């Protein structure tokens, strides 16, 4: 939460969280490189083909 | 995962796995705690009072 991030937002969810709501600390190296893994439940729209 | 072949004369094997969210194996560690004899406890504890 207290950085800059990007906002990516899961286009195609159908009805849960839109962005990452699990705001997990980041691993930041000296050479300013920062890797953020945080988890997530994703609920994304798929077309069933029930043929 | 339920291992269904037996059901409902069956037995599982659940798992329950924990780690640290943030730090690697270098920067914390884990080791099991010891009972009142200097056994380790490498078991889910067990308090007949709870
Ligand atoms: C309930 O569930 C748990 C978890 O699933 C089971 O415990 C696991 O059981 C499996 C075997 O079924 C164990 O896997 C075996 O580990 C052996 C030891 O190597 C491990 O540990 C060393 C430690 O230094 C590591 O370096 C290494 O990478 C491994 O992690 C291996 O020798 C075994 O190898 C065999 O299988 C592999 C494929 O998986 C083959 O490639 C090999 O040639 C060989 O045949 C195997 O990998 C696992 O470690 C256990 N996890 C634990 C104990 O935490 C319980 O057994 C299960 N209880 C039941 C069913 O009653």
């Amino acid at each position: 939460e207290k950085i800059w991030r990007p906002d990516l937002v899961l286009y195609n969810n159908a009805d849960g969280d839109f962005a990452i709501v699990k705001f997990t600390k980041v691993l930041l190296q000296y050479t300013g490189h920062i890797t953020w893994t945080p988890p997530a439940i994703f609920k994304s729209y798929c077309e069933i083909i029930v043929t | 995962a339920v291992e269904v072949t037996y059901f409902p004369f069956d037995w599982q094997n659940c798992s329950l796995i924990f780690r640290s969210q943030t730090y690697n194996a270098e920067e914390v560690e884990f080791t099991f705690a010891v009972d009142n004899d200097g056994k380790t406890i490498n078991k889910i504890d067990i308090d007949t009072e709870a």
